[PDB]
RNA sequence: UUUUGGCAUAGUUGCA
């Protein structure tokens, strides 16, 4: 009647991804955490551009556009920082954003690239995550771009600006021993990196008692944060959305 | 012939046919006559040799080309008329190799069956494999597909005007593309589609869309509308004037705003304008004086992108405002494979939402599965698979029509290689609860193209308005708004429901009523 | 033109409740919990949790409409149990299974770190 | 002077003829652009090609919206000179009617 | 509700591996296009030396019309059969056929098996050219191919003449449905115009707006078309 | 001497309720005991359900004559 | 002339009798919704903001019309005009004058399409009876009619960029005329051939088909999933 | 003048005959993307005119192979009589037979 | 009431009265020069 | 146009190597090559940079309006 | 010497593109113009 | 301080 002892092993840990596997759990919590990888870890991502002067072949929005999906550095502001909405300014003020000035003349004749290292911070923690650089824009000679922006606090259901993940691989039950998936021919499909069955077998023998378990994921960022810190935001978040339900529930019900 | 071929005193065009039935020989060289080059065959031989080919490899700086070729009697112009008597082989490969015969006597030889097709059917990969209606659809939806119709549109200021922001070349192309400019003037995105049943927004020729793809700038487009104004002078019967009307000069305004434009009657590029704010004030005299300045379209809104002021014909100032909308992708939105696949954006999932493999990735539209079987589009199937094995591979994929080197058994070979199911099916995890779905589902890489149907520029509706001056009905004007129209059809339809009153609401109370007052004895309208 | 803010997902507009109970009056011991702004994370969750109990006769939930933002969760339970308290149970256990792995990940991360 | 003939584009006396791509880049002239139309008020106007009957060629043709078993039409034009093309049949009564 | 939300457990596809049959389906249905195109030309060897008779009521170019279209024509559905035959339980054109959903065994034989033959106003592919269908064949060759039997499925692809043939058969859907929608509505309108003043009157007879009898009841015995249905009168058949 | 059936037609019910919603949407009184009910096409069917609704149809036969049915006197479908 | 502007499809009494313009009428794309009910439609907030019905001030609604009243057009749900027991009219999108909008009994307030409110749904060519049919509107916050599916093979309709058009009863006995004689649930079976004319449909019929099959075998969390979706669940759990 | 009111409109013959004038041959060239522009300046149109009456035109014919497209054509009530030139077709440009 | 020519690209002030022309090329098409209105974009 | 800065798929960051790409390929990579030394292993990434048609290198042609 | 069935591929191809080099797709246009 | 609007053509395109 109660909770599951879950029980995490890391297999690989890079700078780029994080592969670990989570054993003793139901399927639900398991794919509740890749849910919240994807679309509720808040990290910092430019929103409102203010151009001043744009030139370029490409249009302002264009420009908008492209700059709100620069992944930023917010490893270790994002969680002090507050929501725009919820701060007590002009919606822009240190606590509640970071402020980014691009301002670009290209003289030479050569074609100048407007790139993510252009981007100059107010906020030395929060910088392009590249700083090759994110090219932003090409530049002919008289052509300038000169534009403010700011970078608010936001999470993946918004907008998909504010995803860390570059793509969360997750998996369970390699050698589909549950048969939640049923092949007309299972000799024609190759083996997962994860199934542990020899080169003459095709599935594992079917388990009538067996549960999802051994979940097997596989969490690449993009760069704003470490895969690492990604996931530890994940659960950090869910745990207070459900201590938050948890608070409403017991004010309805007192 | 011998002279034609050499370009001696008959020229390519004229065009010769022996009726030995009849015993006539009819030599036309007057225009209009529709032609096409065929390549010359001898005693079951191409006259074309390998040292032609060597020499067009080096087409560049050796000034040899297609017209050294016609002078060289290899290749002829041949008309419809003379098609008549001439016998014609589909390819030297295998119709003139000798085997058990059956034609021993072989006067021409095609160069590419792959050029019966025009323009906007050559692009149609695996052709060949679909239903020609739907070969047909394609040919009409290509016309009418999202792209960037010109390098230098940012000049042009063309009424309407559709911009893709990240259009791409297909992954499986057909080498007709290569003369047609499609790969630098490309028309659509390849989309990592899913052919799948799901929560039920694709059913119907409709599709699901991957909503946090839209946000990366999936499919998401420019539009520009340009409208155009000319101050005149009539003689001293009136005068425009560009400027901006004053709320105390002029009798005559409607309840826009006019403090967007300039001190010229202009508005500035760079101004948001909704639907009715006003962009060129324009003032005609009145024998004080009146507003006849324009307006945005009822529906629109946008930014002014550019403003260009000159003089027209006659010398007397005139401007052209070009004015920007950024169409983002929503529910309603056409889309169509390069097979006649046409389809409305049902519902748009956030990525989380979305299936996904077993490395993550989420397809970016999935279509119904009932939109192929009474189509037999399976030209849409091998492209998937095609550009499935093109994108792991890292190669431009081939789907010319009539090529044997290629067929679906050694695609699925080649994709066996790369660690997936030979026939391109995947175990997709359910984005909801993340279980296995059962069946494995047909997923990979396709083109799209997005049409310019929006939702938007066909979305309206009325209460009341803009009448008639005649009828006294509603009529069309300024926008779509103005009623539809209540026809035969409808009215029978609502008799046969037996709705009179519904009926008599429409045609009478809430169309056009009117009280007039008739004499009893006589029956006119006094 | 139509098209809802992306904020209306999951933000709580003036006078609207986290979460509201209805006693189900088909079946004694039942309730229906309408949660606003939220999504299949909690859904599935709380109700995998849920059919964890042993008292739970019932436990299931809905989305009434996808581009509509509520969760409609029917708990049934035997008669010495109500569902309130279940469903307390339930999320006071997965914040426990979640605070666990928490504690779990970070020294996993530690011992990769080091090792 | 007697008038002015509408030029279409990219032909042998527009002046687009026989340029490279630099110069059409610098006249704001999209390189790809095939031509092939006229520039009238600003309107890009393109001739569709007029499909009709070759002509000066004898066709035999069973008409039975008539009295005649068969027909032959020749549309006779003259060569680049008096465009009005004369129309002749030699038609053959059908023996039905009798 | 119910089905759409299990099919998110149990979902469903469709794909390159729903079109592809067993080697040995595929050397059948070859080994039956074989078979068809042998007894095709001996047909048209026979004749061609006059022994071929005509049938009562039809000459002899109906006649030969008539054979090789009924030889192309079983020859089409035994290739389609075979095929149904080789079609797996798990195959999604299969599964999306027999519940009615979309498509139909035709559509399975044309994408699998054989295409079949291509007509342009009930007859095979004229001779446009002189004697001829295309410029690729011999005067007089009345062949399978020659008049338009596209051999090859939709997955092996057609050959350029079955393509082009293949491409005439589709113009006239084309055609016919643009005629159809040209006929829309006029004879419907002209029925209506009509009809339409004609009611049940409150004495349970069917009059016009000039108040004739047009029938004494409705539809002969006064019942509304909503709320009848078919049954088995069980006294006609029996003996005595 | 009624010779029309005596069940409500489908019309006859749809401009019945029609016609009496809209009266009572003019403040008309109500004749059923209604508890909470604001729309008047619900309060309409109520009434007809109660079969207090004081109308009198007139159906026209086709002769010239006619034959007045109370709301009442009809059998509700 | 005279004798030309009353012949021919567009005269006055064919083109301005017959047929015409009709005030209260909306247009726009069409889109599958599963989770409508088939008396549903949904409709754009655009749309319902731009329409209206005119509601009659009794004194049940005073106070609901009152506060709609106080919304005007530029918040939905509101309201466009008054119209008083005079005829006199009082717009509410240029009026803040508080005396202006005093309501009473006998007033009519033109309030904005709201939930709920019956609608007539047409697809052009309307061929027969349910060609047009009566739906509830259902606000939803997108650009497109939305529609449940088995409401499509009536209208003869896909999603394929086909559209629809909305005409609004602006009075009672209208809408309860609607309500009693054209609603689609009144509308499934057809006197045309005494049979349904809506039935199960593509992804549900195939899903249907499958899902009846003798092997497929759910356990207690997935049952307890599917049922959710039951409207008509009584909430007990049969026996296994 | 001349010529160009018969371009801007493309109502060809005498402009005060036009009444019984040949409508549509030139036409606002379609810059919505670069395929339909080329479809566009590759067209071909057949009038109806007497001739088309006599035999349906709107029918995929055997000729047809190799010079117009097999497949392209627009739906609705120009089913066949608006078709495209294929890729390598060439229309004769004339010459004298001297 | 500036504008840009189209060729050689000179900011001309030019008035509502007189007729416009590029004041050093002659040119006869002229553009409005960028507004100086406050001008933001959400970057979504 | 120009590059895409993210996969439309999977978010991965792609506009910071298609200038790294043209280098590898006038390096003398296959494309498959070049796609794998810039790490792009699931195929939705590779689709981007193998499809991208580059625009602007072709609208910088045309002087600027200023 | 002469063009094998494997080269044959290429070498039509290299034909056509040479035709496109040399004639474009809009001869028929430009040239009934120009006469 | 409460307006509004060209008619008739021709072409193209969407759905049935
Ligand atoms: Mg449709
Ligand atoms: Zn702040
Ligand atoms: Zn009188
Ligand atoms: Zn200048
Ligand atoms: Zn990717």
């Amino acid at each position: 009647p109660y909770a599951n002892q879950p029980t995490v092993r890391i297999t690989e840990l890079t700078d780029e991804n994080v592969k670990f596997i989570i054993e003793n759990t139901d399927l639900a919590v398991a794919n509740s955490i890749r849910r919240v990888f994807i679309a509720e870890v808040p990290i910092i991502a430019i929103d409102w551009v203010q151009i001043d002067a744009n030139s370029s072949v490409l249009h302002d929005e264009f420009i908008a556009h492209r700059l709100g999906l620069i992944p930023l550095t917010s490893d270790d502001i994002v969680d002090k920082l507050q929501y725009s909405r919820d701060c007590t300014c002009e919606e822009f003020c240190p606590e509640c954003s970071v402020e980014f000035t691009l301002d670009v003349r290209c003289n030479e004749d050569q074609t100048r690239h407007v790139t993510s290292r252009d981007l100059i911070s107010n906020s030395p923690r929060v910088i392009p995550v590249t700083s090759d650089d994110i090219l932003i824009v090409k530049l002919r000679k008289g052509q300038e771009l000169r534009l403010r922006a700011y970078a608010k606090k936001g999470f993946g259901k918004e907008h998909a600006k504010w995803n860390p993940t570059a793509g969360v691989a997750f998996e369970y039950d390699p050698d589909n021993a549950l048969r939640h998936t049923v092949y007309p021919k299972p000799e024609e499909w190759p083996k997962s990196e994860y199934s542990e069955l020899d080169e003459d077998e095709s599935q594992a023998p079917y388990d009538p008692n067996g549960k999802p378990e051994r979940f097997y994921y596989n969490v690449e960022s993009c760069g704003s944060l470490r895969p690492e810190t990604i996931v530890l935001s994940a659960l950090s978040g869910l745990k207070k959305k459900l201590s938050d339900l948890q608070t409403q529930l017991s004010h309805e019900i007192q | 012939r011998k002279l034609r071929r050499q370009m001696d005193i008959i020229v390519s065009e004229v065009s010769m046919i022996r009726d030995i039935r009849e015993r006539e020989i009819r030599i036309y060289t007057d225009a209009g006559r529709i032609c096409r080059p065929l390549l010359i065959v001898e005693k079951q031989k191409l006259l074309l040799k390998k040292r032609h080919i060597d020499q067009l490899k080096e087409r560049e700086y050796n000034n040899y080309s297609w017209q050294d070729l016609v002078a060289s009697g290899v290749v002829e112009y041949i008309d419809t008329l003379e098609e008549e008597t001439v016998m014609l082989a589909m390819t030297p490969d295998d119709l003139q190799e000798k085997e058990v015969a059956y034609c021993s006597t072989y006067t021409h030889c095609e160069i590419h069956p792959s050029m019966i097709l025009g323009v906007c059917a050559s692009i149609i990969p695996f052709p060949d494999h679909n239903q020609s209606p739907r070969n047909t659809y394609q040919s009409a939806m290509g016309k009418q597909a999202m792209g960037v119709y010109i390098t230098n549109f940012h000049v042009r200021m063309d009424t309407l005007a559709h911009v893709l922001y990240y259009p791409q070349k297909p992954l499986v192309t057909t080498r007709s593309m290569e003369y047609l400019r499609f790969r630098e003037l490309p028309a659509g995105i390849n989309s990592i589609v899913a052919i799948a049943s799901y929560t039920g927004y694709n059913q119907e020729d409709s599709v699901i869309m991957n909503r946090s793809a839209v946000d990366r700038g999936f499919f998401r487009s420019v539009f520009y509308r340009s409208y155009k104004e000319q101050e005149s002078k009539k003689g001293f019967d009136q005068e425009e004037v560009f400027e901006k009307p004053t709320r105390e000069t002029c009798q005559g305004m409607r309840h826009a705003i006019y403090d967007k434009l300039d001190d010229d009657g202009l508005i500035a590029p760079g101004v948001r304008v909704s639907g009715d704010d006003v962009i060129i004030g324009k003032t005609v005299t009145l024998p004080t004086k009146r507003d006849c300045s324009t307006f945005l379209r009822t529906s629109e809104t946008g930014i002014v992108d550019q403003v260009m002021v000159t003089l027209n014909q006659e010398g007397y100032k005139f401007c052209k405002i070009r004015v920007r909308s950024v169409r983002i992708p929503q529910i309603g939105d056409k889309f169509a494979s390069r097979h006649g696949q046409k389809g409305t954006c049902g519902i748009q999932y956030r990525q989380e939402d979305m299936p996904f493999t077993c490395e993550g990735i989420t397809p970016d539209i999935i279509i119904n599965p009932h939109a192929i079987p009474s189509r037999m589009t399976i030209g849409h199937l091998i492209e998937c698979l095609q550009g499935k094995v093109s994108a792991n591979k890292g190669e431009i994929g081939d789907a010319t029509p009539f090529n044997d080197a290629v067929n679906v058994q050694k695609i699925s070979n080649l994709l066996s290689d790369y660690g997936y199911h030979l026939r391109g099916n995947e175990v997709l995890y359910n984005g909801f609860t993340g279980r296995k779905i059962t069946s494995q589902i047909f997923i990979g890489p396709t083109y799209y193209q997005r049409l310019k149907h929006m939702v938007d520029d066909k979305i309206h509706s009325r209460a009341r308005g803009p009448i008639q001056i005649l009828n006294r009905q509603p009529m069309e004007g300024r926008s779509r708004d103005g009623g539809l129209r209540f026809g035969e059809m409808e009215r029978d339809c609502q008799i046969a429901h037996g709705a009179a009153q519904f009926l008599r609401e429409r045609l009478f109370e809430a169309s056009d009523p009117y009280q007039v007052h008739v004499c009893n004895l006589c029956g006119i309208m006094a | 033109m139509n098209a809802p803010p992306a904020f209306e997902s999951f933000l709580l507009f003036e006078g609207e409740k986290k979460i509201t109970i209805n006693k189900d009056t088909k079946v004694p011991n039942a309730c229906l919990f309408t949660i606003n702004k939220e999504d299949h994370t909690l859904g599935n969750i709380i109700k995998s949790q849920l059919l964890k109990d042993p008292q739970v006769l019932f436990a299931g939930y809905k989305v009434p409409h996808p581009l509509e933002h509520k969760i409609i969760i029917r708990v049934q339970t035997t008669p010495d149990y109500s569902p309130q308290e279940a469903f307390t149970n339930a999320i006071t256990d997965l914040i426990s299974e979640l605070s666990l792995l928490e504690e779990r990940f970070r020294v996993a991360i530690k011992d990769k770190q080091e090792g | 002077f007697i008038g002015k003939i509408p030029i279409m584009l990219r032909s042998t006396y527009c002046l687009l003829n026989g340029l490279t791509d630099r110069d059409l880049c610098e006249l704001n002239e999209c390189p790809l652009d095939p031509g092939g139309y006229f520039i009238i008020n600003g309107s890009e106007k393109v001739l569709i090609a007029q499909e009709k009957m070759a002509t000066n060629t004898v066709y035999v043709f069973a008409k039975k919206d008539s009295k005649y078993a068969y027909t032959g039409e020749c549309r006779s034009c003259l060569e680049n000179s008096s465009r009005p093309t004369s129309t002749i049949w030699v038609s053959m009564l059908a023996r039905g009617g009798q | 509700t119910v089905i759409n939300n299990w099919l998110l457990i149990e979902g469903h596809t469709i794909g390159i591996g729903d079109s592809i049959a067993d080697s040995k389906t595929y050397q059948d249905i070859q080994n039956t296009i074989k078979k068809a195109k042998q007894d095709v030309i001996e047909v048209i060897e026979k004749a061609h030396n006059n022994e071929l008779e005509p049938t009562p009521g039809n000459t002899l170019r109906q006649t030969f019309e008539n054979q090789v279209n009924r030889i192309l024509n079983d020859a089409r559905d035994k290739t389609g059969s075979s095929a149904q035959k080789s079609l797996s339980e798990y195959n999604n054109f299969k599964s999306m056929v027999v519940s009615g959903a979309k498509g139909s065994k035709i559509n399975i034989s044309q994408v699998i098996a054989v295409v079949g033959q291509q007509n342009v106003e009930g007859k095979r592919i004229p001779f446009g050219f002189k004697h001829r269908t295309l410029p690729h064949f011999i005067k007089d060759d009345y062949g399978p191919e020659s008049r338009g039997f596209v051999e090859n499925s939709y997955l092996a692809g057609l050959t350029p003449t079955e393509f082009f043939f293949h491409a005439m058969g589709g113009r006239e859907g084309l055609i016919d449905t643009a005629v159809k929608t040209a006929e829309t509505g006029y004879i419907q309108r002209r029925l209506i115009k009509s009809m339409e003043s004609v009611m049940v009157k409150y004495d349970a007879t069917v009059r016009n707006s000039i108040n004739q009898v047009v029938q004494l009841r409705y539809g002969e015995d006064g019942l509304a078309g909503e709320s009848v249905e078919f049954q088995n009168l069980a006294t006609l058949k029996p003996s005595n | 001497k009624r010779i029309t059936t005596p069940y409500m037609t489908k019309y006859e019910r749809a401009r019945v309720l029609g016609t009496r919603a809209l009266q009572i949407a003019m403040c008309a009184p109500v004749m059923v005991e209604l508890e909470g009910e604001t729309d008047p096409l619900l309060i309409a069917m109520k009434e007809l359900k109660a079969r207090k609704i004081p109308i009198i149809i007139r159906r026209y036969l086709p002769d010239g004559s006619y034959e007045d049915w109370g709301v009442d006197e009809l059998i509700i479908s | 002339s005279l004798k030309q502007r009353l012949k021919g499809k567009e005269g006055r009494v064919r083109g301005n009798l017959m047929g015409k313009r009709v005030d209260f009428s909306a247009r726009t794309v069409i889109t599958p919704d599963p989770n409508l009910s088939i008396d549903q439609v949904g409709v754009p907030r655009s749309i319902a903001a731009n329409m209206t019905f005119a509601e009659i001030v009794t004194p049940f609604n005073i106070d609901r019309l009152q506060e709609l009243v106080r919304r005007g057009n530029s918040q939905y749900p509101g309201a466009k005009y008054i119209i008083r027991d005079n005829g006199d009219r009082i717009d509410l999108r240029f009026h803040p004058k508080p005396s202006d909008l005093h309501l009473q009994t006998g007033y009519k307030v033109e309030r904005h399409m709201c939930d709920g409110d019956i609608v007539i749904f047409n697809r052009q060519p309307t061929l027969h009876k349910m060609s047009m049919m009566g739906h509830r509107v259902r606000i939803l916050p997108w650009s497109t009619f939305r529609l449940n599916l088995s409401v499509t093979t009536p209208y003869n309709a896909d999603f394929d960029g086909d559209e629809m058009n909305l005409h609004l009863p602006q009075s009672l006995e209208t809408r309860a005329e609607i309500q009693e004689l054209a609603m689609v649930p009144r509308m499934i079976v057809t006197p045309q051939s005494n049979r349904p004319v809506m039935g199960i449909v593509q992804d549900t019929l195939t899903a249907v088909r499958k899902f009846t099959k003798r092997d497929v075998f759910l356990e207690r969390g997935e049952v307890m999933n599917l049922l959710m979706f039951l409207s008509t669940w009584d909430g007990k759990v049969p026996q296994p | 003048d001349g010529l160009k009111y018969s371009l801007a409109t493309g109502n060809w013959g005498d402009q005060k005959k036009a009444h019984q004038a040949r409508a549509g041959v030139s036409q606002v060239l379609n810059r919505l993307t670069f395929a339909s522009t080329l479809s566009h300046l590759r067209r071909l149109n057949s009038p109806i005119g007497r001739d088309g009456k006599l035999a349906k035109p709107r029918q995929l014919h055997n000729t047809l192979w190799g010079m117009v497209c097999p497949a392209e054509t627009p739906e609705g009530h120009a089913v066949g009589l608006v078709k495209n030139l294929a890729l390598m077709a060439y229309i004769s440009v004339g010459s004298q037979p001297s | 009431m500036i504008y840009i020519c189209g060729e050689c690209h000179t900011e001309n002030e030019i008035k509502s009265r007189d007729p416009i022309r590029c004041r050093e090329c002659g040119y006869r098409i002229m553009y409005k020069k960028r507004t100086k209105r406050l001008v933001v974009f959400d970057a979504r | 146009m120009i590059i895409p800065v993210r996969c439309f798929t999977c978010g991965k960051i792609v506009g910071n190597k298609w200038e790294a790409y043209l280098g590898l390929l006038q390096a003398e990579y296959t494309e498959g090559d070049a796609l794998d030394a810039l790490g792009l292993k699931r195929y939705c990434c590779r689709r981007m940079l193998l499809a991208h048609v580059d625009l602007i290198e072709k609208l910088l042609n045309y002087a600027p309006l200023e | 010497d002469e063009i094998t069935p494997d080269l044959w591929q290429e070498a039509c191809w290299i034909v056509i593109s040479s035709y496109f080099d040399e004639k474009g797709l809009v001869r028929q246009q430009l040239d009934s113009f120009d006469e």
